[PDB]
């Protein structure tokens, strides 16, 4: 994996 | 009373509804946690990533039913997506649901980045989940996506070995019909080289970012990205003809938006  | 509803310093007449209302959620992104189930879950909790969901590799069952972890409400962005684009949107956060899956992604083993494959038991729980999400928000088929179709530089996940085509026969997510992958294939076998540039039109239009001046590292990173999803045995990030095909099929079927 995730990645704002 | 009929439709009326008050508030703090004035009221609100809600007896006539707008044609023009539709979901702000269009965008199923798929990812790995590339780490263990507690691990991956202290870090979707913490202050620099999320998601909305977390599928253990093998679910514990429950009632007969699989247990999937959900952090964030779906009427809230998660911080899955980061930096990405997709079929002219930007900030993906703002507008899809993240799901991650368990499961270890890639090792470098002699040189060779070796993927991981998924338990046939998670696929199965994330079926359910992905169909219920899709009706809920009437997620086209076309925008259920890798996150490494969202930002093609810097994610390779779910992976070459992620079921795509699987989970298209259950009617999640984008396939081409092979009898037009066929006739877009118009004679050439299926490695036969394409023109780079031509190629990348076809991926931009179909929502991959590509932008005018990049590296050929660059451009074999968005190919190579569509490939994991759509052609996954062979996934060098090399134009040819089969890959033309395949995104020349998916065009005419679900367009471009």
């Amino acid at each position: 994996x995730a990645x704002k | 009373e009929k439709g009326i509803v008050e508030k703090e310093g004035y009221q609100l007449d809600t007896r006539r509804q707008a044609q023009a209302a539709y979901p702000r959620i269009k965008v199923l992104v798929i990812h790995y946690t590339a780490d263990d189930f507690d691990s991956s879950l202290a870090t979707l909790t913490d202050k620099q990533v999320s998601s909305h969901y977390l599928v253990p590799a093998v679910p514990p069952r429950y009632n007969g039913k699989p247990r999937i972890w959900q952090l964030v409400p779906e009427q809230e962005l998660a911080w899955h997506a980061g930096i990405s684009a997709w079929r002219g949107a930007t900030r993906l956060n703002d507008t899809s649901i993240g799901i991650e899956l368990e499961n270890r992604g890639w090792q470098k083993s002699a040189g060779v980045k070796y993927f991981a494959p998924f338990e046939p038991a998670q696929i199965q729980a994330l079926i359910p989940l992905a169909k219920d999400i899709i009706a809920r928000y009437h997620i086209k088929p076309e925008n259920v996506v890798a996150h490494a179709d969202i930002a093609p530089q810097r994610k390779d996940d779910p992976g070459p070995l992620f079921p795509w085509q699987q989970l298209a026969q259950q009617g999640i997510g984008a396939w081409p019909d092979a009898q037009r992958v066929n006739f877009y294939l118009a004679g050439r076998a299926p490695h036969t080289p394409v023109d780079t540039a031509s190629l990348l039109e076809l991926l931009a239009r179909y929502g991959y970012d590509v932008k005018p001046d990049m590296t050929p590292r660059e451009q074999r990173r968005v190919i190579m990205a569509f490939q994991m999803h759509f052609r996954p045995t062979l996934y060098n990030g090399e134009a040819d003809a089969e890959t033309q095909a395949i995104a020349e099929a998916l065009l005419e079927k679900y367009g471009q938006d």
